[PDB]
């Protein structure tokens, strides 16, 4: 689980690095990158989905 | 948090950008954008006779404020319904170039 | 069509009323939302251009 944990946080914090450097005036931006990717019916886009 | 009292014009942009993104109220913003384009400026009359337009006060029809997203957040999810595919263009234009 | 009340115009507000049929609901029961309830997350490939300071995501 230790190796699976570092693999997940390293994947997330790397991508949030190059997501923070996009202008709001765009299709896939800071606020609306979760909605277009998700093709299901979750209650709220939070927790494990993001 | 409790109200501070003071705010910069930059802070109002942050308030609008969050409120639209959370509520998915992109078409509601497009209505407000066109509604302000009418009011923002008024003509200086060409001749003295053209002052007749601006004597009587024109009425601005503001819709009643109602929303039920806070109570039932299940109805607003990741797959929203939109009629046009260019339904987020007006906000993306304003947030980039406000003075336009 | 026009309606009056208290010597003033009474206007109809709200959504557009439709002719509800028995078929219009039970076609969504026939549909069932048969999209298998499985959270399939699709990726976005980052694309670099002249500035490089700001990032740009593509669909494929």
């Amino acid at each position: 689980l230790f190796y699976h944990s570092v693999a997940m946080i390293e994947s997330c914090y790397v991508e949030l690095g190059n997501v923070a450097r996009v202008s709001d005036s765009d299709a896939i931006n800071k606020y609306t990158f979760t909605e277009l990717s998700v093709q299901g019916r979750p209650v709220m886009n939070r927790g494990i989905i993001v | 948090e409790p109200s501070s009292g003071r705010y910069t014009h930059e802070d109002v942009k942050d308030a609008i950008t969050i409120l639209v993104s959370a509520n998915q109220a992109y078409t509601d913003f497009e209505a407000a954008y066109l509604m302000l384009a009418q009011t923002l400026v008024s003509p200086v009359p060409r001749t003295a006779e053209a002052s007749a337009w601006f004597i009587n006060a024109g009425m601005v029809n503001m819709p009643t404020l109602s929303c039920a997203n806070g109570y039932y957040p299940a109805l607003t999810n990741v797959n929203p319904y939109h009629r046009l595919d260019t339904w987020k263009d007006t906000l993306n234009h304003w947030v980039a170039y406000p003075d336009m | 069509a026009a309606m009056f009340s208290r010597n003033k115009p009474l206007y109809m507000t709200g959504g557009s009323v439709r002719t509800i049929a028995t078929g219009n609901y039970r076609d969504a029961a026939e549909r069932l939302r048969a999209m298998d309830e499985t959270l399939r997350l699709k990726p976005f490939k980052i694309t670099e251009k002249l500035d490089f300071r700001v990032a740009a995501y593509a669909i494929p």
